[PDB]
């Protein structure tokens, strides 16, 4: 529902018909828009961590350009040189045209499957799910850390649009 | 020219490599720990 | 009351948005 | 400039500006006191947590 | 910039590597697998295994108590337990 | 009554102005609701 | 609607107060050239 | 009064001095081989 | 000197193998619901 | 010299950097790693929350997941020698402890890595920034992995330490904090989240206006590593958006640098928020509808009807997910829609 | 063109005009604190220490007065609840009156060292420009400190010169301000035991004169000097912003978990206090003594005191608040006017019954009458169609002893429910709503409130440290990063 | 003591919004010189 508090109904639901916190895709995608909101700060950090000079301390450093420069304003190879030796060397990127692409396609694809997530429980086929998967030899049932998450779950399932819900299964 | 075989680098590698197969091993066992 | 509040919030910023587009400083190729 | 009254009762404590005594010097000891602080930290902060017991001192409201 | 620590492609690539490996690295994965079968890792971890998480007859979690004697707590759960 | 030097004059642009509002205005536009109560 | 009494200082005031500064800020410079 | 706790905490300062102390020990052993 | 792939393809079916593995034990593993 | 000679070698290059700072990152840092590690594998959790949480008990990827405390022992940091425990590896292992420890030892992690960032900055003539922008985490970390439990009843409450354990977490404040609707938390999402597109998209924008400066189709390794030439016209840039968004990132020192902020700031939002569900305080409230949701029964928000969704995550869970509490709802008391 | 954020800047060097700075953000705190100490004057009601202390009124700042020994008002009354003793100028009125004039003239020596902002002083000799010694500077500072953290711990709270500090004991509470003995045993460490407190000023102070003598005479390492770049005030700032947040944190818990420092009755009771029945139990134990004593049980729980039952009130337990539930604790459950007596619930077969408190977390709960063994003899149905429990068909009733119901019984299915959900709280009690017009939640005790405050703040503060710390070192890189390149 | 419930945003908003009006005029030809 387009609105404020409706998303989070839309979701709180959701979860609870779908367990979607339990699904491959959804996690590919909180997977990318993490990593993408940490690139964003990573390649914007950096940047700006080897600037370059252009500037007193009373002016702004970030005076330092003009539009249409012909030469970039930072200094790369100080910068490669400084992250890749922060924690191995190799993982890091000369590369500019590569970096700035992976800043692209890394969210780029996760939502992707977040999309595709939703859009795949859309026709029922909800993530994972466990519920006493994990039992003893006499059978007695032993809660994996996912019961919980079900449990949670039917506190959900149960309450949401009380009073249609004219009978025994949620088949929609 | 003759690097080491006891690189820095390599303590490194290694204090994981060892126990990972060692870990590795010791979930393919569990594998068929039924009953 | 306080949904006028609501509403000219919601107003003066698309009006944030008339200027910083078409009032915006220019960019200079130099 | 402008000194007045204080301005020169107070001049020589501001003097100084770059007296550094040579080398470590000091250091060590600070060192010394340094870990010698953390444990009182630790003693208090685990005496605290619950983690450090002691007679007489069994931290509760009641207390006296 | 100027790099120079002893090469990778080389030992993956190395003879040696090989040969001191193959015999040692499925000596980890066997280590591993016998630290598992021998159900030794259970009592190294306390954590249980499925022939024994619930006694017989109760129907009860084998919750810790009191954080101060819990120590005994564990056993007295464990011991009743078979 | 000697001038300091340290007089350095101020900056805010035409644009940082409206990010300025931009932030504000929104703020505004979100909290106003839990400012209600 | 019953809701709280300084919902209009409250959220009126953080707007104008911060705002009237940037906006301070803003015509003291642009008005560097006496323009403005 | 050395109560078991309290012993207890001697003995983790120990450990700490212990590990800390073995560090820079072969830390400043190998910095001196070079 | 041994070929850089040939050492790859076998390093990566271990992968491939191991990770199977696990995808049964799943399955009859205790951790199954049976 | 003496110190130099320390200074001197763990300096310089090496591959693998160790500096004056990996003296406490690498050890915490790695233990942490191994700390839930191990966890996973091998240590149960079950005498905490009568809960399966290792591989060895037949837990998967998503189950196992390092427990936390029992809601015995509260903030105690359970130490391994400590009276609670008193150096017993597998009653310390049983206790739950490897928390405390993943999260201590955690801790130093950060703070240590943290600084890396700065001494390989200070030595590598760079400004530190990255450094600071790290703030982000260990804000995050810091708030909601000691401050909330060290603000709630026990170290139990707090992360899990899990894939699933985790998301349990997320629901539980959802139901009790009812966290999704406060301000706090919400540009937590929209920092995270507007940020990410702001990567996603810098990094396409750039890619696209790139000048055709190689020869074919591999325009990845026609760009000079050697020497300054703006790779992407940032000409071809402004007058893209700003005529097909109406506006225009005119300067790349603010771009590559607003980047930094957007996420960093948002997260410090979360944690600020949290810090607030550490002493309870939450944005569950909003007063001005429930106020009128006593009478006109027949009046609804979505907020009062999502709001019912937590009740009912909680009537449901807190006598499983809190065991502790042995708690008992019969049949009849728990709340529910007409069908099931 | 220099931005804002750089605009404060402007000294950094020119400690003259900065003086008149610190000089000012101190005669502007100063003045805010006499400000809402008026402000909470204006408001804080006496009538009641019993049902109605400070900390339910939403009280923040009167709090303190207390602490070091402001107990009354030139109005005949006081906190205690005394009466005929006034104290002098020194009286809350006095407190505020007092930093008002401070603050006042604050501004004066402030818009003085502005215009005389060049002074002999602040110019040092041997160099042609503005310099400020700080490695001595810094000790000098300390050494009052010290002598006045000494000069206070023995010569105020020792009650040697002066009055003593808030204190009382889990029982009342009957707190009161009276002189404390520094005990150096081990326990000076219980964090609670209040003789812990003059024990470690007194102390500290010692530690504080030689340092700053010390630091005063002794001068730092070139190797130190040249590291954390002394001289250059820019480190001083992470140097303290650093402690500050610590000692930030520090009063963040000593505020929320218990502390003498932060008693139970100038703050709203722990909310611990409540998550072990502390209230009740400590109750139990005195209405089972009178009980077994000879005793109706009546003239049992007549014998438990108000206020004591008082703290057995969730309704004062910090956390059930919200964060922006905007007011003091009585715009909440109402003002607390009485207790009305233990609510014992009784079977229809007689037995005796309990209603299963409600934890902390939830806003939302279901009333559950269990026998006394932890089994369910009753509740109150949601399904109600297929009930087996319910109040009318399991004849649950409720009795009366203590407060103002006494010796009373309700018996109607209504009612009786009522009165279960109510205890689900705690204490039932009788609040007055209407006067300030409450609406029917929680709100969070001061102790709540200044929890969450050094708490944002001091989360923050390490980010100032951080960044700070990073442009006191790096201020050499912060203008660019030098157009010298590829080496390394 | 009741009062009309303006009182706040009546009398304040009438002190801040004229007030800042001059403020602004005022710091806006201070900056001519570029001091201010
Ligand atoms: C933003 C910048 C971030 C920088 C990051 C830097 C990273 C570096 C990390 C180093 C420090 C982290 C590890 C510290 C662990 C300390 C262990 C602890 O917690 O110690 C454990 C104890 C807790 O005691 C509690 O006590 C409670 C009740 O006991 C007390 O009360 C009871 C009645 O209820 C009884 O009377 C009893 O006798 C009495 O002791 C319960 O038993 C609880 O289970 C128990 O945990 O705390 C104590 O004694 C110790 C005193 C507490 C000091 C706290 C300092 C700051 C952190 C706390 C802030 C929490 C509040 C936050 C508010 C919001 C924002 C801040
Ligand atoms: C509080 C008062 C005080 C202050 C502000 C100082 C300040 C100083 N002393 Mg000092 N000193 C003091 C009291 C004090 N001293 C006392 C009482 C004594 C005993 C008489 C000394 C004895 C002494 C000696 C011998 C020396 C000093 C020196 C110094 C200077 C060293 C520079 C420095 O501080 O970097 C050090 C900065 C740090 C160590 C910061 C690191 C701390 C962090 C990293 C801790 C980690 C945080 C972690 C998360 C918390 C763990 C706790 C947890 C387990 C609970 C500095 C000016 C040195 C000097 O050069 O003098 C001019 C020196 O040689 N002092
Ligand atoms: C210094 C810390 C401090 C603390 C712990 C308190 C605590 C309290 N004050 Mg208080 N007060 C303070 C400072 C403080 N005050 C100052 C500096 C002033 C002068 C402006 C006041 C003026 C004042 C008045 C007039 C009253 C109080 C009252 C109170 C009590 C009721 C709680 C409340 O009103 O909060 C309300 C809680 C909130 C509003 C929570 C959300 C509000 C803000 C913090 C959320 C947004 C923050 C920020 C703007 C977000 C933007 C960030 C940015 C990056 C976008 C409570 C004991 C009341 C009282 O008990 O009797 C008078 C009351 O009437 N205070
Ligand atoms: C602890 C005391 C303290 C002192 C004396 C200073 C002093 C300074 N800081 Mg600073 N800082 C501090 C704490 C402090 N800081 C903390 C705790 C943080 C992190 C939380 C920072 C983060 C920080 C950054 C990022 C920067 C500074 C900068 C500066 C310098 C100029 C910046 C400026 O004044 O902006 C002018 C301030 C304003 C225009 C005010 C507007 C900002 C907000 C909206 C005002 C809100 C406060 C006000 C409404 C009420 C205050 C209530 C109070 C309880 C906070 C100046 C030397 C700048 C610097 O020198 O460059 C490195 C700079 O860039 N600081
Ligand atoms: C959040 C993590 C963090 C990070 C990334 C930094 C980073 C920095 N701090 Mg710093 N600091 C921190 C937390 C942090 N600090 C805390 C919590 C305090 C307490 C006040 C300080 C106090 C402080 C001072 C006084 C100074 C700094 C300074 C600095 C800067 C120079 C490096 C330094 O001083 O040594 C870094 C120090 C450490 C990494 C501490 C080491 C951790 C301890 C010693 C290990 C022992 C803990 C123990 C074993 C744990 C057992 C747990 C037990 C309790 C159960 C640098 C930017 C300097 C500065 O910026 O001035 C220019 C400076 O003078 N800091
Ligand atoms: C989505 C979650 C998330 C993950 C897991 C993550 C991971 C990481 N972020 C890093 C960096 C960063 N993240 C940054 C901003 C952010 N990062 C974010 C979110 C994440 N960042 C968000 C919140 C912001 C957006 C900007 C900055 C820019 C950096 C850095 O530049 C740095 C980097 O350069 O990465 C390449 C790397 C630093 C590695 C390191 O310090 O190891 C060394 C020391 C460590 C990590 C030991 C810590 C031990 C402690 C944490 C114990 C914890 C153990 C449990 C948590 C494990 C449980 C596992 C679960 C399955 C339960 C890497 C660890
Ligand atoms: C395509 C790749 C490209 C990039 C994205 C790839 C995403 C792949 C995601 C897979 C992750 C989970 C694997 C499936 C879980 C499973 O099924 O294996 C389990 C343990 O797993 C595991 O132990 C997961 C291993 C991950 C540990 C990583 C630690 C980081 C340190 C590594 C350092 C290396 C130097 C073992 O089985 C579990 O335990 C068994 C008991 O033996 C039970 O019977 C069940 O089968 C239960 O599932
Ligand atoms: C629902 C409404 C309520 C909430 C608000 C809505 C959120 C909108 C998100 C925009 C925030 C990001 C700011 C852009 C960065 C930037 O462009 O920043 C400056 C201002 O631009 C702006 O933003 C101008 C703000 C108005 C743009 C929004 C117009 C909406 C109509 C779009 C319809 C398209 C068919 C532009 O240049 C900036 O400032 C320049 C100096 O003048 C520098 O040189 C740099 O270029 C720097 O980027
Ligand atoms: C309900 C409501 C109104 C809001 C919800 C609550 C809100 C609004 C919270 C916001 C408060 C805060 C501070 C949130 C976090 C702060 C922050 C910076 C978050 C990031 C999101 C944000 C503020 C703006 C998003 C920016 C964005 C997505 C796009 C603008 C940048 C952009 C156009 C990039 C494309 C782009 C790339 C490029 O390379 C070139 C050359 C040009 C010309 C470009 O335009
Ligand atoms: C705890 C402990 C410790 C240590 C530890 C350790 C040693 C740990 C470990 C360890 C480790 C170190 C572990 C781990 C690791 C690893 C691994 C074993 C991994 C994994 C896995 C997997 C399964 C994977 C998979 C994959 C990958 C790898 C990626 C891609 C995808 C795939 C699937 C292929 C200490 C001393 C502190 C203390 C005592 C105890
Ligand atoms: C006649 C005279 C005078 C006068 C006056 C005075 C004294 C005063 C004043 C006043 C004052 C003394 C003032 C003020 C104050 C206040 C302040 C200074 C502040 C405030 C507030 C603030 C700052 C804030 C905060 C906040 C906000 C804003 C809201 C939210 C929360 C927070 C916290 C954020 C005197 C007496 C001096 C004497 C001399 C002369
Ligand atoms: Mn809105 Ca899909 Mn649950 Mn049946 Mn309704
Ligand atoms: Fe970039």
């Amino acid at each position: 529902p387009l609105g404020i508090s409706g998303t989070f109904n839309f979701m709180i639901v959701f979860q609870a018909e779908h367990n979607i916190l339990m699904h491959p895709f959804h996690q590919l995608g909180v997977a990318g828009v993490f990593g993408g909101a940490l690139f964003c700060a990573m390649h914007g950090s950096l940047v700006t961590s080897s600037l370059i000079r252009e500037t007193t301390e009373t002016e702004s450093a970030n005076y330092g350009y003009k539009f249409g420069q012909e030469e970039e304003t930072y200094n790369i190879v100080a910068a490669h040189g400084y992250f890749g030796r922060l924690i191995f060397q190799y993982a890091s990127f000369n590369n500019s045209r590569s970096l700035h692409f992976f800043l692209a396609a890394w969210r780029v694809v996760g939502v992707w499957f977040a999309a595709l997530g939703i859009s795949t429980m859309a026709f029922n086929l909800n993530g994972f799910n466990f519920n006493h998967s994990v039992i003893d030899a006499k059978g007695n049932v032993i809660n994996t850390w996912a019961d919980i998450i079900n449990r949670a779950n039917l506190g959900m399932e149960v309450m949401h649009e009380r009073n249609a819900h004219n009978f025994p299964l949620d088949l929609a | 020219v003759s690097y080491p075989i006891f690189t820095v680098r390599w303590v490194a590698v290694h204090t994981l490599a060892v126990p990972t197969i060692f870990f590795l091993g010791a979930i393919a066992a569990m594998q068929f720990i039924q009953r | 009351m306080e949904t006028i509040t609501y509403v000219f919030i919601f107003a003066c910023i698309i009006a944030l948005f008339f200027f910083a587009i078409f009032f915006r400083e220019p960019p200079r190729i130099t | 400039a402008r000194r007045t009254w204080l301005g020169d009762i107070l001049r020589p404590l501001n003097s100084e500006y770059g007296k550094v005594a040579p080398g470590w010097g000091t250091t060590p000891l600070m060192a010394v006191f340094m870990g010698l602080f953390l444990v009182f930290l630790l003693i208090i902060l685990e005496i605290y947590n619950s983690t450090l017991i002691l007679d007489g001192v069994n931290v509760s409201w009641k207390a006296l | 910039g100027t790099t120079g620590e002893r090469p990778f492609s080389d030992i993956i690539t190395s003879v040696r590597y090989w040969v001191i490996h193959s015999i040692t690295i499925p000596a980890l994965f066997i280590a591993g697998w016998l630290f598992v079968s021998t159900g030794l890792a259970y009592d190294v971890f306390g954590t249980p295994r499925p022939d024994s998480y619930y006694a017989q007859e109760q129907r009860s979690i084998p919750l810790v108590t009191d954080r101060f004697e819990a120590k005994q707590q564990v056993e007295t759960f464990l011991e009743q337990l078979k | 009554m000697e001038p300091n030097p340290n007089r350095q004059p101020v900056e805010l642009n035409r644009t940082s102005l409206y990010l300025g509002l931009l932030l504000i205005l929104v703020l505004a536009l979100l909290f106003s609701s839990y400012f209600f109560n | 609607m019953e809701v709280n009494q300084l919902g209009f200082i409250a959220t009126a005031l953080f707007v104008l107060v911060p705002s009237v500064f940037l906006i301070i800020l803003y015509v003291q410079t642009e008005s560097q050239q006496k323009s403005s | 009064t050395i109560t078991p706790s309290l012993k207890g905490f001697f003995i983790g300062l120990l450990s700490g001095a212990v590990v800390l102390g073995l560090t820079f020990a072969v830390l400043i052993a190998i910095s001196q081989i070079d | 000197r041994i070929p850089l792939w040939i050492v790859a393809t076998v390093a990566g079916m271990g992968v491939i193998v191991i990770v199977g593995l696990f995808f049964y034990g799943a399955y009859a593993g205790l951790g199954s619901s049976l | 010299g003496w110190f130099d000679i320390l200074d001197d070698w763990l300096k310089r290059d090496r591959f693998v950097f160790v500096g004056w700072s990996g003296i406490l990152l690498f050890p915490c840092a790695y233990l942490a790693l191994g700390g839930w590690l191990t966890g996973t594998t091998f240590v149960t959790s079950w005498y905490t929350h009568g809960l399966a949480s290792s591989y060895l008990e037949g837990c998967n990827f998503l189950t196992v997941a390092v427990s936390t405390p029992a809601n015995s022992m509260g903030h105690s940091l359970l130490l391994l020698w400590g009276p609670e425990a008193q150096g017993d590896f597998t009653r310390w292992c049983q206790l739950g402890g490897l928390w405390t420890f993943i999260a201590l030892h955690g801790a130093f992690g950060l703070i240590g890595f943290m600084l890396r960032q700065f001494e390989i900055a200070r030595l590598v003539g760079v400004r530190p920034y990255n450094a600071i922008a790290f703030s982000a985490p260990i804000a995050v970390f810091v708030s909601v992995f000691l401050i909330y439990p060290l603000g709630q009843s026990s170290w139990f409450f707090a992360p899990s330490f899990g894939v699933a354990a985790i998301f349990r977490f997320l629901l539980f404040f959802q139901g009790f904090h009812n966290w999704t609707l406060n301000p706090f938390h919400m540009m937590g999402v929209a920092g995270v989240l507007g940020g990410a597109l702001l990567c996603a998209i810098h990094g396409a924008t750039v890619e696209n206006t790139l000048f055709q400066d190689g020869e074919g189709a591999s325009t990845f390794r026609a760009f000079n590593p050697t020497q300054a030439e703006e790779t992407y016209s940032m000409v071809t840039a402004n007058r893209f958006w700003s005529q097909i968004f109406g506006i225009a990132f005119s300067n790349k020192r603010w771009l590559h640098f607003f980047m930094l902020f957007v996420p960093v700031t948002g997260l410090w939002m979360s944690a600020i928020g949290v810090v607030g569900l550490a002493l309870n305080l939450r944005s569950y409230d909003f007063i001005s509808q429930e106020i009128r949701a006593a009478e006109d029964p027949e009046f609804e928000t979505f907020y009062t009807k999502n709001l019912l969704l937590n009740e009912g995550i909680r009537a449901w869970m807190a006598p499983q997910d809190q065991p502790h509490e042995n708690f008992v709802f019969p049949e009849e008391v728990l709340p529910r829609g007409n069908a099931l | 063109g220099l931005p804002w954020y750089r605009v404060h800047t402007v000294l950094i060097n020119d400690p003259g005009r900065l003086i008149a700075a610190h000089l000012m953000h101190t005669a502007l705190v100063a003045g805010w604190a006499g400000s809402m100490a008026l402000y909470e004057l204006a408001t804080f009601d006496p009538s009641d220490p019993v049902l109605n202390p400070m900390w339910r009124q939403g009280m923040f700042v009167l709090p303190f007065m207390a602490r070091l020994g402001v107990t009354g008002s030139w109005s005949g009354w006081s906190i205690t609840g005394e009466t005929g003793i006034d104290p002098g100028f020194w009286s809350f009125e006095g407190v505020a009156l007092a930093h008002i004039v401070l603050s006042g003239l604050l501004f004066l020596a402030a818009c003085w060292h502005w215009v005389y902002w060049d002074l002999e002083l602040f110019r040092d000799p041997r160099t042609g420009e503005p310099a400020l010694d700080l490695p001595k500077m810094f000790g000098i500072h300390l050494f009052l400190a010290g002598l006045l953290c000494f000069g206070f711990g023995a010569f105020h709270l020792t009650g040697l010169f002066g009055p003593g500090m808030w204190v009382s004991d889990p029982y009342g509470l009957t707190g009161s301000v009276q002189p404390v003995a520094p005990e150096w045993g081990p326990d000076g460490f219980n964090p609670y035991n209040p003789g812990g407190v003059v024990a470690h000023h007194i102390a500290a102070g010692i530690v504080g004169i030689i340092a700053g003598l010390f630091h005063i005479l002794v001068r730092p390492p070139q190797r130190l000097y040249k590291a954390l770049r002394m001289g250059n005030i820019e480190t001083v700032l992470s140097s303290s912003i650093a402690a500050v947040f610590f000692a930030a944190f520090v009063v963040a818990g000593t505020m929320w978990y218990g502390s003498a420092t932060t008693p139970i009755e100038l703050f709203g009771p722990t909310r611990y206090q409540w998550d072990s029945s502390y209230f009740q139990q400590e109750i139990n134990r005195r209405v089972q003594a009178s009980l077994a004593s000879g005793a109706t049980l009546e003239e049992a729980w007549s014998a438990i005191p108000e206020k004591l039952a008082f703290y057995d009130y969730i309704g004062n337990n910090p956390a059930k608040g919200g964060l922006f539930r905007t007011g003091p604790m009585n715009k909440g459950d109402g003002i607390a006017q009485a207790w009305k007596g233990h609510a014992v619930f009784r079977n229809k077969e007689g037995e005796e019954l309990f209603v299963r408190r409600m934890p902390a977390f939830f806003e939302s709960f279901p009333v559950i009458l269990t026998d006394k063994n932890g089994v369910v003899k009753a509740d109150i149905p949601f399904r109600r169609a297929e009930s087996k429990y319910s109040f009318e068909q399991q004849g649950v009733t409720v009795s009366f002893y203590g407060g103002e119901l006494n010796g009373q019984t309700f018996t109607d299915p209504p009612t009786v429910k009522s009165y279960a959900r109510k205890a689900i709280f705690g204490e039932i009690f009788e609040f007055d709503t209407e006067t300030l017009n409450s609406d029917g939640i929680f709100r969070t005790s001061p102790r709540g409130w200044f929890t969450f405050a050094h708490a944002v703040f001091a989360l923050l503060f390490f980010f100032g440290h951080i960044w700070h710390g990073a442009r006191t070192l790096f201020r050499d890189v912060f203008s660019g990063i030098d157009p010298e390149l590829s080496p390394e």
